[PDB]
Formats: structure tokens, sequence, C-alpha cells
């Protein structure tokens, strides 16, 4: 069968949090064929818990596990900034491992920061060429959620636009970038365009 | 010491064959089950199968029975994953794992560095660099932001430096965006005082190994 | 109608020990025993009351499946009228047994180069075990006269000995997974009749 996990979990530093996993199957040997893996962004997972009443060496005692029926729980006693990772549960009873959708663990305490905006007009060189592109850069915002809206002289425009939402670096804050592609004549047909960020309010 | 090393990143196109590897050392590569795991961008892990290097007994997941084959060369202590007629949906990170001295036989206690496989109909294309000059209308406000625009390059790996690697302060490179055409495009900026326009040269340095294009442009 | 849970015992990751052999109740199912033939060639597929190819044509009243692992050379002890450590102390089959015995090698799953110590076989016991009994007691066996007070000593040791299964061991000490299917043949109200 397929396992289910919460899409995301939240917890402040020092406190504890729990992650549930439903759907664990069983066989004749026993019931607990449950394991938990930790995966940081950009590297392979690591076995945190196996045989939920057990755990490997090199893993702090802060990670604990349990099982009540078809529901398994991963208990983390003390939270830290280095605990943010995707936690998956694995059921390996019927000679078949099934990974859950995973849950994102985000620790609070990070202060909110507004996004910095920098709108570059079409460069002169590309203008001499037959193409033009507006670049709206976003950075310094912690909440990884933002939607960029373009407007042409107060008129909404959504022709040829793309955006992303990555994380900058160990700084623990996010950035983003959006590109508006248009023709050189379509550019000089109106005034300088505007880039709206809408982190929580306009910018 | 025990460690698993996997082949480098592979970029292919649909309808082509691929055979990635994952070499294990520091342990007996005949008594441990070796397998592969799929992780698509932003999605969870998907188990594909395992094998016993001693005698080749392959256990495939029902979702990967004939879509992929797994093999091992016990003589050189290496495991393989072979594809035939790749698809756009196969683009993902592929790991290799093995059972540890503890636990059951499919516990997968040890993992690898991870192999990135990307397949897109787009072909190689060198970038066209354009200078993001600091606003002539307002060179202050958020200071003098000088930057360069990298555009129309399919292979994502691209490194942008300023002044042969100098100016590390104030520099910030933004991850690229995958346009509808399959070609990437990113930007690199550097903030300097409004009165520091053209301090030494404020020149960009762009490198694209898949095309061997060395581009340098000032502003 | 409903199918049988045979996939829970044959396609499982781990089996129980010998002293704690797990019994799986089967009822209200259509048993297609052909699903067992497609597995690895068994070291022993021996039926003592019927032929293995005739099961799909018969009805059974109460069918129970037992699972455990042994060192391989002990498979000769899993049969009616046998004697030995296993037959006498862990799993005893009656002389009137009516069923099938299934055994195959598991040196790949239930063995490690470092040694898997999760399988026990109750080396010693005070009295011989009866058919279809289970002694999961882990108390200290009193071989001497002094009452053993819960601590191993010169005259009382632990009864449970662990298997040291390792791939390097030759045939005879490797782990062999054994599945014993016991069913009543008399024509009582049936619950498993097979694919018609």
């Amino acid at each position: 069968s397929a396992l289910t996990q919460p899409p995301s979990a939240s917890g402040s530093p020092g406190q504890s949090v729990t992650i549930s996993c439903t759907g664990a199957s069983s066989d004749v040997g026993g019931y607990n064929y449950v394991s938990w893996y930790q995966q940081h962004p950009g590297k392979a997972p690591k076995l945190m818990i196996y045989e939920v009443n057990k755990r490997p060496s090199g893993v702090p005692d802060r990670f604990s596990g349990s099982k009540s029926g078809n529901t398994a729980s991963l208990t983390i006693s003390g939270l830290q900034a280095d605990d943010e990772a995707d936690y998956y549960c694995c059921s390996y009873a019927l000679s078949r491992v099934v990974f859950g959708g995973g849950t994102m663990l985000t620790v609070l305490g990070q202060p909110k920061a507004a996004p910095s905006v920098t709108l570059f007009p079409p460069s002169s060189e590309e203008l001499q060429a037959n193409k033009a592109t507006l670049v709206c850069l976003i950075s310094d915002f912690y909440p990884g959620a933002v939607t960029v809206a373009w407007k042409a002289d107060s008129s909404p425009v959504k022709a040829g636009v793309e955006t992303t939402t990555p994380s900058k670096q160990s700084n623990n804050k996010y950035a983003a970038s959006s590109y508006l592609s248009l023709t050189p004549e379509q550019w000089k047909s109106h005034r300088s365009y505007s880039c709206q960020v809408t982190h929580e309010g306009s910018t | 010491q025990m460690q698993l090393v996997q082949s480098g990143a592979e970029v292919k196109k649909p309808g082509e064959s691929l055979k990635i590897s994952c070499k294990g050392s520091g342990y007996t590569f005949s008594y441990y089950w070796i397998g592969w795991v799929r992780q698509m961008p932003g999605k969870g892990l998907e188990w594909m199968g395992i094998i016993y290097p001693g005698d080749s007994d392959t256990r495939y997941s029902p979702s990967f029975q004939g879509q992929v084959t797994i093999s091992a060369d016990k003589s050189i202590s290496t495991a393989y994953l072979h594809w035939s007629s790749l698809k756009a949906s196969d683009t993902a990170m592929y790991y290799c794992a093995r059972q540890g001295d503890l636990g059951d036989w499919i516990l997968l206690g040890y993992w690898g560095q991870g192999t990135l496989v990307t397949v897109s109909s787009a072909s190689t294309k060198g970038p066209s660099v354009f200078p993001l000059a600091p606003s002539s209308k307002s060179t202050s406000g958020g200071t003098a932001a000088l930057g360069c625009l990298v555009k129309d390059y399919f292979p994502e790996p691209v490194t942008v430096s300023w002044n042969s690697g100098a100016l590390t302060s104030g520099v910030h490179t933004f991850p690229a965006v995958l346009q509808s055409s399959g070609l990437y495009s990113l930007s690199s900026v550097v903030t300097v005082p409004s009165s520091s326009l053209g301090t030494q040269t404020y020149i960009c340095n762009v490198n694209h190994k898949p095309s061997n294009t060395k581009v340098d442009k000032k502003v | 109608t409903n199918l049988c849970p045979f996939h829970e015992v044959f396609n499982a990751t781990t089996f129980a020990s010998v002293y704690a052999w797990n019994r799986k109740r089967i009822s209200n199912c259509v048993a297609d025993y052909s699903v067992i033939y497609n597995f690895a060639p068994f070291f022993a597929f021996k039926c003592y009351g019927v032929s293995p190819t005739k099961l799909n044509d018969l009805c059974f009243t109460n069918v129970y499946a037992d699972s455990f692992v042994i060192r391989g050379n002990e498979v000769s002890q899993i049969a009616p009228g046998q004697t030995g450590n296993i037959a006498d102390y862990n799993y005893k089959l009656p002389d009137d047994f009516t069923g099938c015995v299934i055994a195959w090698n598991s040196n790949k799953l239930d063995s490690k180069p470092s040694g898997n110590y999760n399988y026990l076989y109750r080396l010693l016991r005070k009295s011989k075990l009866k058919p279809f009994e289970r002694d999961i007691s882990t108390e200290i066996y009193q071989a001497g006269n002094k009452p053993c007070n819960g601590v191993a000593g010169p005259n009382c040791y632990s009864p449970l000995q662990s298997y040291g299964f390792r791939p390097t061991y030759g045939v005879g000490h490797q782990p062999y997974r054994v599945v014993v299917l016991s069913f009543e043949l008399l024509h009582a109200p049936a619950t498993v009749c097979g694919p018609k």
C-alpha cells in the first residue's frame, strides 16, 4: 500500500514535534518494518530511525519513534536550525519498500524580511539587436512564497513571463527572479514598466 | 573506508540509451543488496529495485518491471542502471543504496552522492551575454547595481565571475529559470557605491563548458 | 470471491524464530496454490496426505500456515516422527500430520557477513514438546540441583541459542525458510475450496 504523511510540519526551537505515517503494512514475521530518513537540500538522505524501537549509531537520542496500529510517529525532542529537512517514512514488510510523500520541517524564529527589488531595463546592446527583456530580481525575503505581477502603464500584462523561488545560501533567506520577454517596438510603445512583488503587500 | 561513488551528471535527449554506474568499495560487494532510488524535482523518493551481486537476483518494483534494468559487475564491484528509449519524465536524481551491517536486507542504510539525469529535446546552445547597466535615471536608491544577463543556454551549469574572480563582495548570482523553450537564463549583479561607477572596469566573466564559450563584457 | 493471504507469508521480509513459530489462520479464501510453484525451486515440497498438484481441486475446513527458519540440515527434523533439537524443543509435528512442507534457501535475506543473531532455536528444554506447541519462555534452564535465581551459572544457562548465519557458511548451516501448511481433510463445513 501507499503511505501518507503531512505535507509540512512546524516547530519552534527547543520544543518538540511529531510526524505521523499511515499505511504501514505487515507480514508473518511481525509488524514494525518502519524506518525514517532525513534528507537535507542538495544531498542524499540518511537513515534516522529503523525498527522504530531502535536507531543507528551516530544519531542523537533526540530522534525517537513509536507505532500505534497502522500509525507510526517520529518524535524529535530538541529542535535546531540543522533539523530542517524532508522526513520520509518507509514500509518494508512485504519485500517492497514504500516511501511516503515526505514532510517539510521548518523551524520558526527566523525574523521576517521584506524583499529587495531591482528592475533593470533592456540593455542597449540587445536593443541594437532584435530582442529585449526586462529583469526583475527579488532577494532578502525569508518566507518562501511570492508572486510577481507585471503591469504596463497600470495595465496588467502576462505575455511571456516566468518566475522561480529558490533559496539564496546558508544565510537562510530566499530569492527569486522573473523575466519579461517582449519585442523592441512593444517596449518603446509605453512608459517604463513596473514589477510588483506582493510578498504580503505591494512593493 | 566504505563509500559509494556514482557516475557524473548525464544530459541526454529522448530516444537515447543511458547506463549510469555506482561503484562501492571498502566492503564485500557480493553479500549486500544494491539498488537504485528515484527522486523527481520536488517529489519524494521512489524505489526501483535491488540486486544481489553474488548471484544476480533482481527484485524490481511493480512500477519499474520492464521500464529499466539493473545489473552488476562483481569483478569490478560496480552496479549499473540501464535505460532504453528515455522519456522526458525520466529526468530526476537517481541514488544508489545498500543494506548495512544492521537491520533487515532492504533497509538501505548507506547511500550515494546521487546522480542527476536530465533529458530535454533542446540542444546545446551557447549563452548570449548582455550587460545590465546601472540605472542612468537613478544610480542611487539601491546604490549602483551593475550586472550581466545570461540568456539562451540549455545546459544549466554556468559560472559567472567578476574581474577574473575578484569583487566577491556584493556579488549575488540568481538561479536560472527554465523557459518554455527549454533554454535557461540567469542574472548576476553586484552592488557598489553610486559614485564608484567604473571603479576598475566592472567587467563580467562568463564560462560555459558544454559549449566552451568564454565571454567577457564590461559596462 | 476473496483470495488468500499467501502473499503475506511467502513475499515477506522476515520470518519468526523456531521457538516462536508464527501461525497464520486462513479462512474464507479461494486458495490458488499455483502462486507457490512460481517461487524458487524449493529444497522440499513434500505433502504427506495429498499430492501438491491436487490441492486446487479440494476443499479444506481449517488451514493454518506456520513459518520459521532453521540452519538447513534441520529440515530433516521437520516431519512426522522425527527427533532432534528442533523437533523435540521448538516445533513438533504429529504422526497423523496431513499437510505440506515447503522449504527454500534464504542465505540472501536471513544472513549477513557480520552474523544475524535474530533467530533462536531453544537448545535445551526440560521435557519434550508436543505437536503444535510453543514455548516462548526465556527463563534460565536449571540443569543442576541449586535453584537458579535468574542468573546464569555453572549449572544453569540460557536455553535460547542464536544462529550465526553468514553467507560464508556452506550448505547445511545456511538459513532455510520453512512453511508448513496444515489443513483438515475430512468433509466438515469448508472455508477454503480453491478455484472451483
